[PDB]
């Protein structure tokens, strides 16, 4: 039916951090002698090969410096003989950096049996980042545990995102005494931080 | 007289600013208030919410009837192990508004 | 297939929610940020401001060109010794928007 | 030209606190035998006499319980033989009540020459109220004085408005020692409050 041949009816494109700064849309063509452009939206923008930098190879698909399509919700290559087009590829801009993981309180947690423990883990990251938290604590034997994950607003407008995970134990016991390690995970990158919670009479 | 020029514009101003349903963008992950590790593509949905101004403080613009709408969005989660998954979410759509008393 | 049904709606969603000029009501005495003893009739004006969503955080919806508009409103002051007086105020009207980098 | 005869091309209507609860729009007519209604906007609402309560007298104009037109930006009466209308009357809803005027600090202001004096006067009022402040202090002889009036947000959404006036003298002197009286004025109603500012070495 179509010159373009690429699994699903829609594909995915990820703008990870440069270089190359160039992203590849796999618009693999059935023919070689085709004048292909890259259509991005919204708003509508058309991008035309300027060898060498922007280019379409019939074996590699379209290649564009990713800053030009980062704004976009979705892209697709368009070839015309007299107008065919590829499948829609969703643009996902993906951050990965975590600046710092900080616990609160940071140091010297002294508690007595029955007291409330409240750990605040906070991860600060670059933009286009989401985080999954994974905690590690002495009593993986479940006893009155509670975990709440929140979005705090950096803005400010700074250039960052700030995330909060909050551990809670209502009646600490001596089994719960030990190392508490909160892990923050963004894309692939992962940063850990820990404090010692001491429990005695 | 020139007074008609001022009157024309001012009546028109009241009309355009009244309490009525208005097309707005809604940040999805904020209404649903999802998560630290959850992204939506698209980030928003076009839906009608009540806006405008009431002439007497003590009346605020509120909807009097609401439809709901199921829109389909691709949900992305991190660490990305998938896979944008087609999920549906049900968004409120206001169909009538009125400046109703506050308390 | 049914995938076209989902695709149709989602492209339409991106289109309706893009960074573009949008008719909004502006509380006058808040932009001008007037006073404790100053009321405006009408309370608002209909003007176009940039709204919508950018697909990448680190781009926000900002206007790239602005017109200004002089509207005439009756200003009331208290203690009322007058007299609603016809005053004019110059409101910004956005004519183009773009998702531009934050810093 | 017209059956309606009423100064300017637009009139004013004030909804002050009830009773009667009824407001009068002076739609004085040239004739008696006219079926007049009251048009209010926005949105459009039409109101028709239901003697006795809503009524139009050719000598008094239109009479309506003011709750029915309180919402409105403007009103006008409309009479038809085969459609004439009156002049536009702007609807102004007008509050008057001040709940309490409180100063901060409230009591025992002790200062030494050179110190900074900061008086915060706060008026809390019912809705549809605006306030004008008028202060009274020992040194009406002008010396480094500053007055800033602000809107604080009751909401909350309560059922009220909260207003702040802030007096400031940078280098208090012994002339400035005395009674400070902040007056809050809303419509006609006016409430005063005072404190004594003491200045010594
Ligand atoms: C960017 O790096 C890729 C590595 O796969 C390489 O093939 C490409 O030629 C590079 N671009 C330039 C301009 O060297
Ligand atoms: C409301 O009070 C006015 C006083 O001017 C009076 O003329 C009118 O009749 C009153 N309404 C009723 C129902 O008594
Ligand atoms: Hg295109
Ligand atoms: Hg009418």
């Amino acid at each position: 039916r179509s010159p373009f041949i690429a699994s699903d009816q829609h594909g995915v494109v990820y703008i990870t951090e440069n270089k190359n700064k160039t992203v590849v849309i796999p618009c693999l063509g059935s023919i070689s002698n085709l004048n292909v452009s890259l259509c991005a939206r919204y708003p509508e923008k058309r991008f035309v090969p300027d060898g060498n930098r922007i280019s379409w190879d019939s074996k590699k698909g379209f290649t564009i410096p990713s800053y030009m399509i980062s704004y976009a919700g979705m892209v697709f290559c368009e070839a015309k003989i007299n107008s065919y087009q590829s499948i829609m590829y969703i643009v996902v801009v993906v951050g990965y950096r975590i600046y710092d993981v900080v616990l609160s309180p940071s140091h010297g947690i002294e508690l007595s049996v029955g007291e409330k423990l409240v750990l605040n883990c906070t991860a600060r990251t670059e933009l286009n980042v989401g985080i999954d938290f994974n905690w590690e604590y002495p009593s993986s034997k479940h006893q009155h545990k509670k975990l709440v994950n929140r979005d705090l607003k950096t803005q400010s407008g700074s250039e960052m995102k700030k995330f909060l995970s909050t551990l809670t134990i209502d009646g600490v016991t001596r089994s719960d005494q030990g190392l508490y390690t909160c892990a923050a995970s963004s894309g692939l990158m992962t940063k850990k931080n820990s404090t010692f919670v001491r429990v005695h009479e | 007289h020139y007074n008609t020029e001022i009157l024309k514009s001012i009546d028109n101003e009241w009309r355009k600013t009244q309490c009525m349903p208005r097309e707005v963008a809604i940040d999805v992950g904020k209404e649903f208030g999802v998560a630290t590790n959850t992204f939506f593509k698209p980030p928003c949905v076009s839906v009608y919410r009540c806006g405008g101004c009431c002439n007497s403080e003590g009346l605020q613009c509120m909807n009097t009837s609401t439809s709901y709408l199921s829109k389909t969005l691709f949900e992305i989660t991190v660490p990305l192990s998938q896979g944008p998954k087609p999920v549906t979410i049900s968004f409120a759509n206001h169909t009538s508004c009125r400046c109703m008393s506050k308390l």
